[PDB]
């Protein structure tokens, strides 16, 4: 099989299929997309004890192997929490008025309860 | 915050991929790429608790069918999912079910059936025969479409319920 097991950040992993020619950078960007990813924010290695390898790399050069993908050095994970926001805010996914609702400490994103799917996956400034 | 081990499983086809990125990106996946093994973690307010949804896509491909013993005694609640433009994939959901409650050895298993695609015209499966399955299984049914979105967070929230008290 032309399948490649790759191990992505925030404990995820996944199954890419291989075309030859297509590159690596291209093969991982479905999978590193949906979850709120950037590729190039992140560094790809091959477990061996890991060996970095560059973005460009051919795909079709690990075919069977084994991958893993990393932040760089120098955040993720939202930290929710119950807020009834006196100071006059609105939700940062619909725009419509917001008193009752939630918000991650660390990202300052504010939204509704039921707002709450279309945040982003991934929380910065930690 | 509490960390929830979703399963999503059903016969190949049926939308499980889609659903599951609907849910965690709200695009619509039309393209139809199989799943062998995606694992997806995303952050959900269900009834005013922070819930961390540990959610595994499944293969539907029968080469893969290995996998089922394995992945269905670690996840805590499975999402059955089938076509209801595919009566093949309801029969499929089926023994999905059963051989949850055997490799689980309960008669007490979170579950949730869904049909799927049901934004399409072209059905195939009425809701009283899906009810009757989810009904004989003690489990709850809802009708989702991966395309409208439509019950989409309604279907995940409520195996996320019965997993809750259980
Ligand atoms: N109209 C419509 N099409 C849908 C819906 N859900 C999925 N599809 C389509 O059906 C096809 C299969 O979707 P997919 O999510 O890959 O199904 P799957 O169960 O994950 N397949 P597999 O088990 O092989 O991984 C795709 O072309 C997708 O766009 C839906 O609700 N409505
Ligand atoms: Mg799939
Ligand atoms: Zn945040
Ligand atoms: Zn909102």
């Amino acid at each position: 099989s032309n399948t490649i097991r790759v191990f992505l950040p925030n404990k995820q992993r996944t199954v890419v299929n291989v075309r030859n020619g297509m590159s690596l950078h291209d093969c991982l960007m479905k999978a590193l997309k949906v979850r709120g990813l950037q590729p190039e924010c992140c560094a790809v290695f091959r477990l061996l004890k890991k060996a970095r390898l560059d973005w460009n790399t051919d795909a079709a050069s690990l075919i069977g192997e084994e991958l893993q993908v990393d932040f760089l050095d120098h955040l993720t994970t939202h930290n929710f929490a119950r807020k009834t926001f006196l100071k006059l805010a609105f939700c940062d996914i619909c725009q419509k008025f917001l008193l009752n609702g939630f918000r991650c400490q660390t990202c300052g994103y504010k939204f509704h309860e039921h707002c709450s799917t279309k945040v982003p996956t991934m929380c910065v400034d930690w | 915050m509490t960390e929830y081990k979703l399963v999503v499983v059903g016969a190949g086809g049926v939308g499980k991929s889609a659903l599951t990125i609907q849910l965690i990106q709200n695009h619509f996946v039309d393209e139809y790429d199989p799943t062998i093994e995606d694992s997806y973690r995303k952050q959900v307010v269900i009834d005013g608790e922070t819930c961390l949804l540990d959610i595994l896509d499944t293969a539907g491909q029968e080469e893969y069918s290995a996998m089922r013993d394995q992945y269905m005694r670690t996840g805590e609640g499975f999402l059955c999912v089938f076509a209801i433009n595919n009566t093949k994939s309801f029969e499929d959901i089926h023994q999905y079910c059963e051989q949850i409650k055997r490799v689980k050895d309960s008669d007490d298993v979170p579950m949730v059936l869904v049909g799927n695609k049901c934004d399409l015209a072209a059905r195939t499966v009425e809701s009283r025969q899906a009810q009757d399955l989810a009904r004989s299984y003690g489990i709850p049914y809802i009708e989702t479409s991966a395309k409208t979105r439509q019950g989409v967070e309604d279907a995940f929230y409520t195996l996320v319920r019965e997993i809750r008290q259980h």
